[PDB]
């Protein structure tokens, strides 16, 4: 099968700001008249929308800021400015041969200054003790960008067995993320320990900003 | 308007099968090649198969050979994507598609969430993630709703009945071990509220007549 | 020296014509300029000559369903200057198998042409001819 | 440098033969002496050598009528100094498509010739094969 | 100057596998070294190029028996550090006759092959295809 | 002998159909192709297509795929040609012929007469066309009937009821517009006989029962 | 389709002479070892006979005097002495694809000296006028040759919509035409004018012999 | 252990048919192309045909495309030959074998006896072949019995109801002309024995129910 | 249909004696990488027994003596030091084309001394003579080797019309062989003459020993 990289898989980008997304194919899919690329752009929650097909033609429908290149095994795909809209996900395919195969897909996140998470510790609701579980909920509020790393330490214990993340789309107010660790004992083992502290790393923070608390 | 409407979700056992249906609309059936692109979650976009609606005439991508039986239903305009003995991986958005000369595929239905899993519906926990020293960053505190194992999605959760609507993060459902599904609401407002301000959290979970208010309170 | 051969794979298509398409994708074959895949119609050839003509094709069909008389493909030539012309054909009778049976047809046979003679298969449904990787193909190459 | 080949025309004949005639007809091919349609039966070679052979032969046939066993065709040959021999068959087994229902068969094959060499095509019933244009053909072209 | 060619006689054989055997006897063809019949599966050769590979295959079988879906048959490449591939591909539904009824198929198609590049024919249920002279063959010419 | 014998003369009105046979003998049926070859007025030959007996096979001329449908009836060593939705320029004969190795088409049938016309069945009009001086060249006086609007053909003229043959020249049959026939019989006879002798045209339109016994008299 | 064109249309030879049509196709029919052109002749009221097969083979019965010759696209079809049985009409004909095609045909027609045709006007019957249609006949006796031009002249005005010509075989006496040619007016338009004129045109006339009535 | 067991032997009158059948096991049945392989008295190894018992092919010998009819019952894993119109030069044993990949022919079945005759059972006639001075060489006698006229074989000899096992040499048929068979079973002795020894032949011929004791005796 | 011609026909061979026969194909029959040759084994009332397959490699339980070698058109079979059990006919056959063919046979017969065979004649049973038929019949005991002639002779009259021969296999004694040629007569004929003789040559008799008698 042939199989298509795409990257940046995150491109930031502004609105009024150009962007452009390349796909690449393990093997030609060009040949002497046609590209068989083909561009996608897709929202969360909805499927992928035709934008550009065989490399160079806008879709029906699709604005002109919409355009591609490319031939062999490399392709752009490049909003000439981003609009709200475009702020999707976008996938290249080709159709060289079966079975059509799409790339990884580029994320084009909104640019924005950084800015430091909040991170706040939530400790086990006593009424969901009294159900034999005890999760540890840690909180990074409104950061950015995205990486952001969360160690979680029990009794000094580094935990790395099991703790949960989640996170939400940038904000529709500060273009912001919030992550959620979720570190999940037994009963047991939490009223077994002292100490429970959930550790970040992120750019914003000037270094690792840890928070616990003890039983 | 060319428009294909797929079906409505489904939850199954593992081992079971299911049965997709696709209804195009908008254009001439029979000239064009319906694809059927499954996406997991996280998981991308996978080509699963092709079938000429004129023909009955089909094509898989290997990987999917004994998944998939793709067959139509030229009368009704309609195509039809049987899963068999589903495995837990199984579990995504089953997208139908039209192919434009099986190059760009240019119209998509809905997608179909396909979840295969053996356990059963059942209502969530609510559990307060109250305010504390510990969650009071500068004059603003956080506080928030812990919605623990329940079945299947969605879970909708809501503050002060609508009136709290700023703040509020309610992140994205996590399927932890065991077979339930757990997210957290949560919101900050500020610290100097907690006195004056009450808050509290509405979970509904209407795949079980679920729904519970959880006054979230500074413990 | 230069050899000429060019073998491009079966393309679908919504366009109305009984004439197939081609593309020149997959595993498929065209030695260079002196032989060229033109509108995804026909094989047109720039040198006089004689060449070795071949065009693979498998349908799907039902007896009922289209059923009426059988499935017949040419291999098609048009010379410049010249109408069109049937060089080749082959033909089957739609099997029974639903929702439909498949079914190959091949045919060559060594021919002479023009320089600037072109060539294109032509079925009777193309609704129906397979294009699953490997079924349908067509080409030529010059001796 | 000389290209040595041939396509011949399919054509009918009250004689009476399981083998097939050809004629040197329509868009036919003979590019020389080297090569040699006789009796209008075989296709003689003058130069020893490895050829590419074939013979597209449909026909038209019922279940019932002739009934029997399959359609079997094949490209014999017939070296000087030689019993016969067999190098390629192909067989289908009659349809029902009434009055007949047509069917196509397509074999080819490299081999080598020795000079003198000469093949013709068998089939088991031609009072049954099809000659509409383009149907039905013979022929050899020499690597 | 050095022809390389070769026309391999179908070989039935207990093996387990749906990829059919050859064998080098009968009216064969095999030009040189340059080109083996290796393993009794595959054609490999050793020249890069241009070639015009075929198989013709004949099959005897029934509706019911087998039933099934239909019998595919494929020409497939294996080219050295690549995956396998599939170049052409045939396929008929299964006749009634009983017990069996016998089927043809055949595929030719140019191919550039690289060099150490070898090729195989695989079909759907070799239990089945036939092997009277003169029905399976498989092989190659380089142009 | 070998011999093919085509059927009887059709006439048939415009989209009509009609279907034509023609019964061999005197040789193997089946190892011949029967050809069929259409004529019309003025018009030349025309080969329509082929069929094997043995097989039911058929090959047609382009210009002719619609129009016929050649079928055979190995049986009564038979064939049938059927035209349908016949327009009037599809009036012609139609011969039935035993090709030779489908090539020399070397036997016919006696042909068949197929006219399509809207018109019907009905006598003609027979008028004196009488001698005057503007019909008498030097001693001989030309004089004869004009016999009009009838259909189909043939009408049969004859003069003093067998008598008179000498002289005279009956013209062949012309479809005037409109849709009926118009041949005029005529002949010349001396001059100096207009006194003693008497003429009589006798105009038979079977076709219609009809007969007429015009005295052309020197009006 | 190939094309195949006769000629002469006419021959007209006597018996005892020697008569040879020739044909021709839109492209060469004969190949390395036949000529697929065949001949036919074909008398009045009966289907065509297969005289010559291939170009020159004798077809069974044909007799000696029938030999034809030819090749590529050009043909020829020969008695070798004329007898009355021969006169008739002649096409060649190919086997070359589908379809096969017929020539146009050529009459053997029988020599014989000029002849000046004798004309005859006859004016509407009494008895025809009584139903609304005047058809005025015209009539040029036994004549030769066949080619004879008849205009029509109503009232000086030169008539030229609706005539209509008929004619009969060589006579079997004189071996001489004689063709009728009838004008056709309305009642109304008939009794609207004075004079009405065939005028014929021949080559045994000296000149065009006018031949006119007046109502 | 792979085996083929063939069936019982057949004696059939000319013109007559025969079905020979042979039952595999010990192996995939399908797997193997079965062969059936001719031996004819003093005549050679004769392949007849080929069957794949998976499909039903089959693949003769021209020079026996007329005589058999092979076939197979793919569950009783056994194949049957079907001689039909028997010559008499159709009598020898009929050979089941499986083919290796239809080229070296590995296992054989017992073989079929296959014998057409018009001639009908008969027990045989036995002579003395008597002792001699014409059949005295040196101090030993010769002497036996002619078993004359029988059929079908086998015609069991003994002597000296077993006693007499020495010096005996009991010849092969030998079908002479006529349709029965003619063997002698002979024994050389002591001359000297000749007086105060007898000697008796014992003719046994099942096939009829036959058995005869001659007592030869120096004549 | 290729023609494989084996050779010697009989090889005689001791037990301890190495024998190896060869096998002929009217064309070649191996290729570029097997020989399409197989040999085979027959007792006396078995069928064959494969002990070499593809020219050169034993079949699985032949044992180790057994081998083969040859190609094109040419093949042996050799045991390496003939053992009791080994003494039988073998064939040689290929598999190049249908229909496969085998070799004439060889027998391998045992080697023993000449010996001349001891003849003695029968004349017609009385009692087989009260039937209508009279046949005299000679024997020649315990002779070797098998290559035997027995002309017969009426009143001098020399036989050939019909008598009927018929042999033993080597004994399992002495390893000799013992023929029985059987003249047949019509009682009538037989009663008809004076002297009946079988006459035998053979390389051990020094001469042709004539038997005779007279009725
Ligand atoms: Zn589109
Ligand atoms: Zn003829
Ligand atoms: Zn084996």
């Amino acid at each position: 099968d042939i199989v298509l990289t795409q990257s940046p898989a995150t491109l930031s980008v502004s609105p009024g700001e150009r962007a452009t997304i390349s796909c690449r194919a393990s093997q030609r899919v060009s040949s002497s008249t046609y590209s068989y690329m083909h561009w996608y752009q897709q929202k969360p929650g909805q499927p992928p929308k035709l934008l550009i097909k065989y490399a160079s033609n806008l879709e029906s429908g699709v604005p002109a800021r919409f355009s591609g290149s490319g031939s062999g095994t490399d392709f752009t795909l490049t909003i000439s400015s981003v609009e709200p809209e475009d702020f999707a996900t976008y996938y290249c395919q080709h159709s060289w041969e079966i079975p059509p195969t799409f790339g990884g897909g580029t994320k084009l996140e909104i640019k924005r200054t950084v800015a430091a998470p909040s991170v706040f510790i939530f400790p086990p609701s006593d009424e969901q003790l009294k159900s034999g579980t005890a999760s540890v909920v840690c909180l990074l509020n409104n950061f950015y960008p995205r990486e952001a790393k969360v160690q979680w330490k029990v009794d000094n214990a580094l935990q790395s067995g099991n703790s949960q993340e989640s996170v939400t789309e940038q904000d529709s107010k500060d273009s912001t993320y919030s992550l959620s660790s979720t570190l999940t004992l037994s009963k047991a083992d939490y009223e077994k320990h002292k100490v429970y502290a959930c550790e970040v790393t992120h750019q914003g923070l000037s270094s690792p900003v840890t928070k616990s608390f003890n039983r | 308007q060319v428009q294909l409407v797929q079906s409505g979700a489904e939850v199954v056992k593992p081992g079971a099968s299911v049965k997709l249906s696709c209804k195009a609309s908008g254009y001439i059936f029979t000239s064009y090649y319906m694809y059927w692109v499954k996406q997991a979650p996280g998981q991308g976009l996978e080509w699963i198969g092709e079938i000429n609606p004129s023909n009955g005439d089909t094509n898989f991508n290997e990987k999917f050979k004994s998944k998939a039986t793709l067959t139509v239903d030229k009368s009704a305009s309609t195509a039809y994507m049987e899963l068999s003995s589903l495995r837990s991986e199984d579990t995504a958005v089953y997208y139908c598609t039209r192919s434009d000369g099986r190059n760009d595929m240019d119209s998509w239905g809905q997608g179909t969430l396909v979840t295969v899993s053996s356990a059963s519906t059942k209502g969530p926990s609510v559990f307060p993630l109250a305010p504390s020293s510990k969650s009071t960053s500068g004059g603003t505190a956080a506080l928030g709703c812990l919605v623990k194992d329940y079945f299947p999605e969605p879970v909708t959760v809501s503050w002060n009945s609508g009136a709290l609507t700023s703040g509020v993060h309610t992140f994205p459902a996590v399927l932890q071990s065991s077979g339930l599904y757990s997210l957290s609401s949560v919101v900050t407002v500020p610290s100097s509220s907690l006195g004056t301000q009450t808050y509290i959290c509405n979970v509904n979970h209407k795949p079980s007549n679920t729904k519970v208010d959880k006054k979230v309170e500074p413990k | 020296n230069p050899q000429i051969a060019a073998h491009v794979i079966s393309e679908a298509s919504s366009k109305t014509t009984s004439v197939l398409q081609w593309a020149e994708k997959g595993y498929y074959t065209m030695s260079n300029n002196l032989v060229t895949l033109e509108n995804g119609k026909q094989l047109t050839v720039k040198r006089q000559g004689l060449y070795y003509i071949y065009a693979q094709v498998t349908f799907c069909s039902n007896r009922e369903a289209s059923s009426q008389a059988p499935f017949i493909a040419s291999l098609c030539l048009k010379s410049p200057g010249r109408f069109e012309r049937i060089l080749l054909r082959a033909a089957n009778t739609h099997s029974s198998a639903k929702p439909c049976g498949q079914q190959s047809i091949h045919l060559g046979g060594v021919f002479e042409l023009q320089p600037g003679a072109s060539v294109f298969v032509n079925v009777t449904d193309p609704s129906q001819v397979s294009h699953g990787t490997g079924f349908t193909s067509f080409g030529l190459l010059k001796l």
